[PDB]
């Protein structure tokens, strides 16, 4: 495969309120 | 299981004369034996009621276990005997040939001017082989494990590149 | 000593220079079989000269030639001890790696990697000859591992066979847990005497010896394959007949016994050692015979055979007669090579088939062979002035002459009856009878390898124990006077088994079928014993492994009870600090309650 | 130490200023002419260490694991410019400078004469470790893996800092040379209880010891190549350099202190190495299995012995070498395969000779075959814990059998058997891999014929 | 000195360099030369140090 | 010759003479006039030569001496400086003292293999020697641990010496 | 979802270079690369410093504390004077408590 990188699911953990 | 009952009965017949042959050792006394064993089959060969036609192959079984050689004899090369797998080890895939460098390969001029027009066939007959196999399986997949036969000249039986150029038995 | 000492290095030297060439890339690569067993001849050639001079005059010596490393005061060099046990067994080793070689030239040539085999086969005897000659215990551990793992790589050689996979890996197993009493015994005498060298051991002579010989006796089981660790020899069988040759008359197996032997000052003084050691190997020359009583496999009948004769050497040792049984170690390296390479002569005639029950009638058909089987089975049997007579029975005159274990006694006695019988069962279904293999006949013993390599070992068979026995020294009181009876004891059992044996191999020709009896199931499957224990003992260990000590624990608890609980807590506690109204309200009334705590229940105002 | 630390310093210069295609060649070469000076460092003496200056000191400990850091860094190079091919070029550059910051944190650690300077080092490597995992792993799981390492170190750390901070006021000094002549004996009491705790906890951490291990599958799954060989290979040995240089000072406290943590390396060996046995995964077998040889430095450590002293010695370097080779074995595989799950590849003998040569002589080194070093260790640390109890030699001979068990699992699951049929991208072996395997295997051979080299300061 | 080889000289000045700073400091540790109980003699009539 | 004879001893060397009582050739003496004359004469000559050309070069090395200085017990309490002479000076003098106890057992060893089957009773000297020495080694040293030093060595011998003088004291 | 770049093919070095010696894909560097890890990794380091080590001078000073043993047990022997006293220090240079 290739490197892992942040996809959107990932991204929207960090997106709301609060963690 | 999937056998039927006349598979069970002929598959306990072969297995009970091999271990009657690993008992009886010498060949005169094993036919005496094997023929006896033959009586005993033929004497239910017509028996028409299947749940006793049954019930004799589960006594049957359960005498063959009581019987049964603890070390029988197993032709060297089969599972469990003492060549099984032994030239695993040799047996090397061809696709290793492509990674040769080309030094190796202009030692085998010829073999390897035939070896490109198999990989040429098999290129070819591909888009085919798949075709066929869409158009006659039903939906919902197969139901076995069983292939076609090409249906037309020129095409070559679906999924045989594995089958055609297995290793040898005895490669090196 | 510059003769003796420079001819009894250059017989090392000269086996590692293939093992340089090769490495090296210098060699010749043509025909090196050929040049690894020219250069085994010779060494054999070197080997003699020493030994005549030990013949002679009994000169032995020491050499450290080099120091490695020193500890404090614990001095490591590498030591050669050329003593008696040394200048005996290297000829001896060598002479029948000389049969070996030349037999696996032809055994083998159809075998792509025959050049890779013969490299291991070099490796396989230059560590048992570091094993031999060590003059302390870590130069002995060197050989002793070093055969161990030389053994894993040749019994697995057909590594695409996961059966050759598992016997190889059974073997290290087996010698491994024979290994902890190598170490223990390591330890005990680094902390006791301060030292591994075999001399300073000697001269201070611990009385209170049992834990060292402990150790000592747990390794020989191990290697030897003496009861409870045994299996592993029969199963060894997976590897090319050439291997099992080697391995089972010299090389791995023998050196358990030899072990036990370097160590006689030792054990001569430790009586409860000696009963140890007595009672393991009559319960191993036992139950190894009782065994091949019905076993199939050719090889796995020969297998068998060395099992119980190693117990017989391991009995040996408990009477306090360690010089017999290195006698029988150097007699029976002779005929039971070459039993191993005549079925492997007919083995290979027979396409590959091992079943003595799909042989016969083989007696005409491959005459050499033959007679080399019989005189090897006469010489296994202490046949009168063979080979094998002259170490097996001294050391039953002097069994049934001694202060032992009656059981021990009796036991010895039975498997020596045992001998007979099994070695009757392949003459019977090998040679005699009619032939049971399928119709294509290709059986061709007409090799010039084949025929001089077990011609060679043939002649050992028949004069090598006569000849040994009038040049060593002898260093103990042999005990001649004796009742008749005791005297003729090894010689009526085995006239009684071969009898017995006949009557029993007789009745396989009757017309009748008889249910096996619990006694023949038991011989069959070996005493339940690898089919209990290596089912049992891989699933306890392997199911822990997994369930307990991976999941529950590291997976589960080592995880739970501190950086799982810790962060949960923190995230808990960072919820009740921010979950907040943001009202201006709420914030001060909050102030109102910190100053009146701080005042009451603190006195921060005073 | 400066003829060392300045070159090594040297090395990014270079990394930055070389042609866009030179950056491997040139670091490479000049890493390597930096580990030949490294063996100047072998002058050293029966009674007195070699004291540069009052910052740097090199003994008989330190100077084996210098040379073995030194050492690594050209080989770290090589087995990493290959999955770092399709990289850009600024992040080539800054991957090689982790690398080569992390050798000048090590080498300076292991030289520091003053402890405080020693944890503050010890400390800094923290930071190109951790990048390296999280910005060049592959999985989604080297983000965790990054928090893991990074806090459990820290969570012994801090308490560290505090010991030492307070051993300096109370003592006046934290030079090592002054703790050899001041030291003071410890006295049973609680708040010396957690004195001993908190100077060793920190190492017990690094090594580590069982029970607290978990940080180390879980980083060494997800590091890349590099990551991996160094970590094993270095990073846990600063625990046990770390350990046999502060035990100067924890006496005669270390005699009951020791035993909760000897009865966790004794009996944590064999659950690690009965661990190995079931793993799935090779990158996690070989890290399992560093646990269980790092067991046996622990209790050689604490058992304070010359004789364990020496066996310690030893097995770090040892095993610096072994396990370094295996995670290079197994990544040779990966980039093939792309996938660690040791099952998936099998008979890979019959594909690549001699890469299964290479596949032998680790594990033969692995199970610890005589007379290597790995045997040389591994067996004056089981003299000494016999002289300590008699009944250890039946918890060290269960741990020689199970590490031989898997060692040969190992070898014979992936090398042995059948070939997997639908893998058919198993390339020959490239010179880099073969090469690369040969400069771990070869040095670890040679250290056999003059073992003295390694066996630190009380030879 | 060339636009391909002039970087090679960076590793080896830094060796050069680090060497020269190496004993610039021994210059500063030499309260104790030829003055240790065990090494302490009387020098050679050229000598000026017992070690520099 | 090579080493010293008092420092490593060997009893004079009694060979017995040749006593043939067969009339056949005896096989060690030809092979040793071969080994001589293929073996001996060849790598003497050998010798001989290398022998020469280091003749034209003969150059000298020395064995170090260390002066005597204060040990551990004139050393005032954390005076480093005094200590750390005496500390180096203590520890040059173990690794003296562990080849002194590889001498005797390398003496102990030799008389081992050199008297055979009466190594018990010819080698009494040797193990007498050995055992005193192996005694003292063990008073000096033994049981102080990884971190020895001369501190712990001079402690071990005071309570040692207090253990001897109680015992006096009861007599 | 969103877009994105798909997961590229894997390379084979041989195919481009079948002499490749897997260090670069440029030939020549690839050349180098071997060369230097060669030269400076087999020829110099392992073989230089194997012997360099191999004579280290008296690593430890293990010779001469043979060599100075042998000088000790030669004096005390022919005096008569114990190979090895158990006292390490002159029990005269010590003061007992009590
Ligand atoms: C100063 C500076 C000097 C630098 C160091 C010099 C040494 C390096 C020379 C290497 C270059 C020479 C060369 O080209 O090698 C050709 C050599 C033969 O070429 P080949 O015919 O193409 O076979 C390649 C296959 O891999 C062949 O595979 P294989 O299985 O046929 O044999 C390879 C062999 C690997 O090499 C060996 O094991 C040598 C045998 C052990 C001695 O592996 C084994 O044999 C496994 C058996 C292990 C035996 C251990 C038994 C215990 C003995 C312990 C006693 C030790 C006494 C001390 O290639 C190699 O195998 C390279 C191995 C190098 C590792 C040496 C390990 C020594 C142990
Ligand atoms: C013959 C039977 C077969 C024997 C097996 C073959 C092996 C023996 C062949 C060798 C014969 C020659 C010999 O032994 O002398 C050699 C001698 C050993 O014998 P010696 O100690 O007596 O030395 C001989 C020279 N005199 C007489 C002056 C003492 O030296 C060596 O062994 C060299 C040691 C090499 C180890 C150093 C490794 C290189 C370091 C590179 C840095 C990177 C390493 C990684 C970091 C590791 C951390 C430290
Ligand atoms: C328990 C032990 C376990 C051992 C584990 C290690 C095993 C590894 C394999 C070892 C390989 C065999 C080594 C033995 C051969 C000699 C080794 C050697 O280098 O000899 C050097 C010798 C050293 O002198 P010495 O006092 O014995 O000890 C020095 C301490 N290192 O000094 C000399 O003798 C000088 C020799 C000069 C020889 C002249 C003849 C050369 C002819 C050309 C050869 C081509
Ligand atoms: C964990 C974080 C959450 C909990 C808070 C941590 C702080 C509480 C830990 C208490 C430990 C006991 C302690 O602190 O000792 C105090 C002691 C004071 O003694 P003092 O008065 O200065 O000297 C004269 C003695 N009459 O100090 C001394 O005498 C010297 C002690 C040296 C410094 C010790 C540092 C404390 C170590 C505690 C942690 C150790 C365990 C680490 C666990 C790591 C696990 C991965
Ligand atoms: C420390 C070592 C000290 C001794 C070093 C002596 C070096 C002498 C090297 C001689 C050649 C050794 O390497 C190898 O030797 C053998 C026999 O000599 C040769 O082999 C030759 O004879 C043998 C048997 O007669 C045949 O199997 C082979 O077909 C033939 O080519 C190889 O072609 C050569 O490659
Ligand atoms: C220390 C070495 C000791 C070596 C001892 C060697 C064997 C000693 C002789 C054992 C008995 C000899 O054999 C004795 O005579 C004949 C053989 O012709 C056998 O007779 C048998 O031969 C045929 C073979 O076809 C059988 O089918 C038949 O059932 C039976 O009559 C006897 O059942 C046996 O008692
Ligand atoms: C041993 C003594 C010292 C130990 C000190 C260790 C302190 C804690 C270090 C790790 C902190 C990691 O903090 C966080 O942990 C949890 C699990 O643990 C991870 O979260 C993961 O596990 C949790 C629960 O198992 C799941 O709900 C979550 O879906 C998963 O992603 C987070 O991705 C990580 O960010
Ligand atoms: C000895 C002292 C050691 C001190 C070590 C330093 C402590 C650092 C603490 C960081 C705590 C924050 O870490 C936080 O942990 C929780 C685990 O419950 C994680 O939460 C995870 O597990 C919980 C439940 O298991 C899920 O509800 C959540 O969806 C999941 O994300 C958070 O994703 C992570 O952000
Ligand atoms: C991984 C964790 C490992 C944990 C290991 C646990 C080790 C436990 C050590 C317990 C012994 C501590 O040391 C002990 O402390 C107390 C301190 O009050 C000292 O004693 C002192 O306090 C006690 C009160 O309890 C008084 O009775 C005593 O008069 C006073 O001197 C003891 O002289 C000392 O022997
Ligand atoms: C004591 C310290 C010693 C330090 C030693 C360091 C060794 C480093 C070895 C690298 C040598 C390579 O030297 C090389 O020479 C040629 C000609 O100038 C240069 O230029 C070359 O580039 C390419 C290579 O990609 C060639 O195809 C082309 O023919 C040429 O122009 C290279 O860019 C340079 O890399």
């Amino acid at each position: 495969a290739r490197q892992w990188q942040p996809d959107v699911e990932w991204a929207e953990q960090y997106g709301g309120a609060v963690m | 299981a999937y056998l039927t009952h006349q598979q069970k009965v002929l598959r306990l017949y072969k297995r009970a004369l091999r271990h009657l042959e690993s008992w009886c050792i010498h060949r005169d006394k094993y036919r005496y034996f094997a023929c006896l064993l033959r009586a005993r089959f033929d004497e239910h060969k017509n028996e028409k009621d299947m749940v006793k036609a049954t019930q004799l192959l589960r006594e049957a079984e359960e005498e063959f276990w009581h019987g049964q050689h603890p070390q029988p004899y197993i032709f060297p090369e089969s599972p469990g005997g003492t060549s099984y797998e032994r030239y695993e080890c040799y047996k090397v895939p061809e696709w290793c040939l492509d990674d040769w460098h080309p030094s190796e390969k202009a030692m085998y001029p010829d073999y390897f001017a035939k070896r490109e027009q198999w990989k040429k066939l098999r290129r070819e007959s591909w888009e085919r082989e798949v075709k066929q196999l869409q158009e006659e399986t039903p939906v919902g997949g197969p139901r076995t494990e069983a292939l076609p036969p090409a249906r037309k000249q020129g095409d070559l039986p679906p999924l045989w590149w594995h089958i055609v150029t297995r290793p040898r038995e005895r490669p090196m | 000593m510059n003769m003796f000492s420079s001819l009894s290095l250059v017989t090392l030297l000269l086996l590692t220079m293939p093992i340089m060439m090769m490495s090296f890339n210098t060699y010749k690569p043509s025909n090196y079989p050929l040049y690894v067993k020219t250069a085994i001849s010779y060494a054999f050639i070197t080997s003699m000269i020493p030994t005549m001079m030990f013949i002679h005059s009994g000169q032995e010596l020491i050499i450290s030639n080099w120091h490695w490393l020193t500890i404090q005061t614990l001095k490591l060099s590498l030591s050669f001890k050329m003593d008696y046990f040394s200048m005996m067994f290297i000829p001896v080793a060598l002479f029948v790696t000389w049969s070996i070689m030349e037999f696996s030239m032809w055994y083998m040539y159809s075998d792509p990697n025959i050049n890779k085999f013969f490299k291991y086969l070099l490796l396989f005897l230059i560590t048992m000859l570091i094993l031999v000659t060590a003059n302390n215990l870590f130069q002995l551990f060197i050989g002793w591992e070093g055969v161990g793992i030389m053994s894993f790589l040749l019994i697995g050689w057909w590594y695409g066979r996961a059966d050759a996979n598992t016997a190889a890996l059974q073997a290290i197993l087996y010698n491994r847990i024979g290994d902890i009493g190598f170490i223990l015994a390591m330890a005990w005498f680094l902390t006791n005497l301060n030292t591994w060298d075999l001399q300073q051991i000697f001269m201070l002579n611990p009385s209170d010896s049992n834990m060292p010989l402990i150790g000592l006796a747990l390794a020989a089981t191990g290697k030897s394959a003496q009861f409870g660790l045994h299996p592993w020899l029969p199963s060894a069988m997976e590897g090319p007949t050439p291997v099992s040759a080697l391995l089972h008359s010299s090389t791995m197996v023998v050196a358990g016994i030899f072990l036990l032997i370097r160590f006689y000052p030792l054990t001569e003084n430790n009586k409860y050692i000696q009963s140890i050691t007595l009672c393991l190997g009559a319960i191993t020359t036992l139950f190894t015979a009782m065994c091949a009583l019905t076993q199939n496999d050719i090889k796995k009948i020969i297998a068998f055979s060395t099992s119980s004769q190693l117990g017989l050497m391991m009995v040996t040792i408990g009477i306090n007669q360690p010089y017999l049984a290195f006698l029988h170690i150097c007699t029976h390296a002779f005929f039971k090579a070459m039993l191993f390479m005549c079925s492997g002569s007919i083995i290979h005639s027979l396409n590959d088939e091992q079943d003595i029950r799909k042989m016969g009638g083989l007696f005409k058909a491959m005459p050499f062979t033959t007679t080399a089987l019989i005189v090897g089975s006469l010489a296994l049997t202490g046949m009168p002035f063979l080979t094998g007579f002259y170490s097996k029975d001294l050391i039953i005159e002097a069994a049934n002459t001694s202060y032992t274990n009656a059981w021990a006694l009796l036991m010895t006695l039975i498997a020596t009856s045992f001998t007979a019988i099994y070695s009757t069962r392949i003459i019977f279904f090998a040679l005699l009878g009619q032939p049971r293999f399928p119709t294509l006949v290709n059986i061709n013993e007409n090799n010039p390898l084949l025929i001089n390599s077990i011609k060679r070992l043939l002649i050992g068979s028949l004069f090598a124990g006569y000849i040994i026995s009038n040049n060593i020294p002898p260093t103990t009181i042999p005990q001649m006077t004796m009742p008749y009876y005791l005297k003729t004891t090894a010689l009526i059992v085995t006239i009684l088994g071969f009898i017995l044996a006949l009557e029993i191999s007789n009745m396989t020709k009757n017309l009748k079928y008889h249910y096996p009896s619990n006694a023949f199931k038991f011989s069959t499957l070996l005493g339940y014993f690898p089919t209990i224990m290596h089912r049992l003992a891989p699933y306890m260990n392997l199911s822990m492994s997994q369930k307990s000590a991976s999941s529950l624990l590291d997976l589960i608890w080592l995880e739970a009870i501190l950086p799982k609980t810790i962060s949960l807590a923190q995230m808990k506690a960072s919820t009740l600090v921010t979950n907040q109204k943001g009202l201006i309200k709420l914030y001060f009334l909050s102030f109102l309650i910190t100053i009146l705590i701080s005042m009451i229940l603190f006195n921060f105002h005073e | 130490m400066l003829k060392y630390i300045i070159p090594t310093i040297m090395l990014m210069p270079l990394t930055w200023l070389s042609k866009n295609n030179m950056i491997w060649v040139n670091s490479t070469a000049h890493s390597l002419l930096i580990s030949f000076t490294s063996l100047l460092l072998m002058n050293q003496f029966g009674d007195n260490s070699l004291n540069f200056s009052l910052l740097f000191f090199s003994d008989s400990l330190s100077t084996p694991l210098l040379i073995l850091t030194m050492w690594l860094l050209p080989l770290m190079l090589m087995a990493s410019q290959h999955h770092l091919s399709k990289e850009n070029l600024t992040r080539k550059k800054l991957f090689i400078t982790m690398l080569i910051s992390l050798q000048l944190f090590l080498i300076m650690t292991f030289t520091a004469m003053e402890l405080i300077l020693f944890y503050i080092l010890f400390e800094a490597t923290l930071v190109p470790t951790l990048i390296i995992i999280t910005r060049w792993g592959n999985q989604t799981e080297r983000l965790n893996a990054g928090l893991y390492f990074l806090f459990y170190t820290l969570a012994g750390s801090l308490p560290l800092l505090v010991a030492l901070i307070y051993i300096q006021n109370t003592v006046g000094s934290l030079n090592f040379l002054m703790l050899q002549y001041w030291v003071q004996p410890v006295h049973n009491s609680w708040s010396n209880v957690f004195m001993w705790l908190a100077c060793m906890m920190a190492f017990m951490v690094k090594m580590p010891l069982y029970g607290l291990h978990l940080w180390l599958p879980k980083a060494h799954v997800e590091a890349p190549i590099a990551g991996s060989m160094v970590l094993a290979a270095v990073l846990l040995k600063l625990g046990g350099y770390g350990m046999l240089r502060i035990t100067l000072i924890l006496n005669p406290m270390t005699d009951f202190m020791a035993y909760p943590f000897i009865m966790l390396s004794l009996w944590g060996m064999i659950m690690t190495s009965s661990i190995c046995l079931r793993q799935t995964d090779l990158k996690s077998l070989i890290a399992y299995s560093s646990v269980s040889h790092m067991a046996l430095v622990i209790v050689a450590i604490l058992i304070q012995t010359p004789w364990s002293y020496m066996g310690a010695t030893a097995l770090m370097i040892a095993h610096g070498l072994t396990s370094s080779m295996l995670f290079c074995l197994a990544n040779s595989n990966y980039e093939r395969i792309h996938s660690r799950t040791m099952i998936l590849a099998r008979g890979l003998q019959t594909l690549l000779p001699l890469m299964a040569t290479w596949w032998l002589l680790a594990s033969l080194t692995n199970l610890a075959l005589p007379p290597t070093i790995n045997l040389i260790g591994e067996l004056f640390v089981v003299m000494s814990t016999f002289s300590w109890s008699n009944i250890t030699i039946i918890l060290m001979g269960v741990n020689m059998v199970i590490t031989a068990l898997y060692s040969l699992y190992m070898l014979i699951m992936t090398q042995r058997g059948k070939y997997t049929y639908h893998i058919n991208n198993i390339s020959p072996s490239f010179t880099r891999e073969n090469a690369l395997m040969s400069l771990h295997i070869l040095p670890l051979l040679l250290l056999t014929l003059n073992p003295k080299i390694i066996l630190g300061p009380l030879y | 000195v060339v636009r391909d080889h002039w970087v090679h000289v960076l590793v080896p000045m830094g060796f050069v360099f680090g060497y020269y700073l190496d004993r610039k400091n021994d210059e500063k540790l030499t309260a104790f030369r030829n003055k240790s109980l065990l090494y302490k003699r009387e020098l050679k009539p050229n000598e000026e140090v017992t070690w520099k | 010759d090579s080493w010293d004879k008092d420092v490593y001893p060997e009893p004079p060397r009694r060979t017995p003479a040749p006593s043939p009582q067969t009339s056949l050739p005896n096989p060690i003496t030809y092979l040793t006039k071969a080994f001589d004359l293929l073996v001996d004469r060849p790598v003497t000559l050998v010798r001989e030569f290398i022998e020469r050309q280091h003749a034209k070069n003969k150059y000298y090395y020395y064995h170090r001496e260390f002066r005597r200085v204060p040990d551990i017990t004139e050393c005032q309490e954390k005076d480093v400086l005094c200590m750390f002479e005496a500390e180096m000076q203590w520890r040059r003098d173990y690794k003296v003292d562990q080849e002194i106890v590889n001498i005797i057992q390398e003496r102990l060893k030799a008389c081992q293999q050199r008297e055979g089957e009466s190594h018990r009773q010819n080698c009494a000297k040797e193990l007498e020697q050995f055992t005193q020495v192996v005694k003292a080694y063990q008073d000096r040293y033994h049981d102080l641990g990884a971190h020895y030093s001369a501190r712990k060595c001079l402690a071990k011998q005071k309570q040692r010496m207090l253990a001897e003088r109680k015992a006096a004291k009861e007599a | 979802r969103w877009q994105e770049d798909p997961e590229p093919e894997d390379e084979n070095l041989y195919e481009k270079n079948p002499d490749s010696h897997g260090y670069d894909k440029d030939p020549a560097v690839d050349i180098w690369n071997m060369r230097v890890v060669f030269f400076f990794g087999f020829s110099i380091v392992l073989v230089l410093g194997s012997t360099f080590v191999a004579y280290l001078p008296d690593y430890r000073m293990q010779e001469w504390a043979r060599r100075e043993a042998e000088r000790l047990v030669k004096y005390r022997e022919a005096h008569g004077l114990p190979i090895m006293e158990s006292n390490c220090f002159d029990p005269s240079k010590i003061q007992l408590p009590e």
